[PDB]
């Protein structure tokens, strides 16, 4: 369960990153 | 095809996903039981 | 009536989206495969195309910075049904 | 992803036909929705 | 009575070769994503650029939204308040 | 003034993208 969580925390910052990305590009 | 067009939304007595939606799932049942036969 | 009422405040922030239709046809295929709705729209939330872009999912449109923009027409919203 | 191009398509869905648009639409929706085995793209210039 | 404790004796068996293998498996797929993270280090000026605990179990739409809001509250405007509420 | 106008603007929306970019750096 720990390590599920952590996978899950690392999804959501990789999905965190990507929907940064998506703004960057939006913005630009 | 006729088939082809309603997955299109080309309703032949300008495109519709109603008229795409039931007969995505039937026409993708269709080809996957043909290809199966054919081979078969 | 309804102004400030729950059920309508914030339908038409951008123009039309009507409140009441899912944005993702696969939430159709997904209803037509279990046999399955304004009725729960008003139970659980209305699904907006705006809240979905500020969550981050994009989902196509029928025809071929947000958050600043979405917050500040929620001020201008908020004023203009007070007045 | 080793370890996106759904937005490269849709900049290229964005020029397609109406109806090729559709089924474009619909096959990627009925692909997420229940079969997994099933790919779409779009060839062209 | 014993037969119930060696057939639940053998589920538990096959249940801790599970747990074993997710764990396995979950431990390699941890290993990639730290090779994925220092592969985005190594690609990431920065020196001109230059509440979480609760939302290590939000939903990836929802973590989103709560970074970005933060973000906006710290930035702008600080007439805006967040709350997570679950269980 | 105008390019430090500009650059107000252009740090604060790469402060919170590199603000993203270091809590990923510090997740991993």
């Amino acid at each position: 369960e720990s390590v599920e969580d952590k996978l899950e925390l690392r999804r959501k910052q990789f999905h965190v990153l990507l929907s940064t990305i998506h703004e960057l590009q939006q913005t630009l | 095809y006729l088939w082809v067009q309603k997955l299109g939304g080309l309703h032949f007595p300008i495109a519709d996903h109603s008229l795409s939606a039931s007969h995505m799932e039937t026409t993708m049942k269709l080809l996957k039981t043909r290809v199966q036969s054919r081979l078969a | 009536g309804d102004l400030l009422s729950p059920d309508s405040v914030l339908s038409c922030l951008y123009p039309g989206d009507h409140g009441k239709k899912t944005p993702n046809p696969a939430n159709q295929y997904q209803f037509d495969k279990v046999g399955i709705l304004s009725d729960y729209v008003l139970e659980l939330g209305h699904p907006y195309l705006w809240v979905q872009k500020l969550g981050g999912l994009h989902f196509p449109k029928e025809q071929p910075s947000h958050m600043e923009t979405t917050m500040k027409l929620l001020k201008t919203r908020v004023q203009s049904r007070l007045a | 992803e080793y370890l996106d191009q759904a937005h490269k398509q849709y900049e290229t869905a964005r020029h397609l036909p109406p109806p090729l648009y559709v089924l474009f639409v619909q096959a990627t929706a009925y692909g997420q929705a229940c079969d997994k085995t099933l790919s779409v793209a779009i060839e062209g210039s | 009575q014993r037969k119930r404790l060696a057939e639940k004796y053998r589920e538990c068996l096959s249940n801790k070769e599970k747990i074993l293998k997710e764990i396995e498996v979950k431990k390699e797929y941890l290993s990639s994503l730290q090779p994925r993270l220092n592969s985005i280090m190594q690609a990431s000026v920065q020196e001109y650029l230059f509440q979480y605990e609760t939302a290590r179990h939000l939903p990836p739409p929802l973590y989103v939204l709560f970074v970005q809001a933060t973000a906006y509250g710290q930035a702008c405007d600080k007439t805006l308040s967040v709350a997570i509420e679950g269980s």
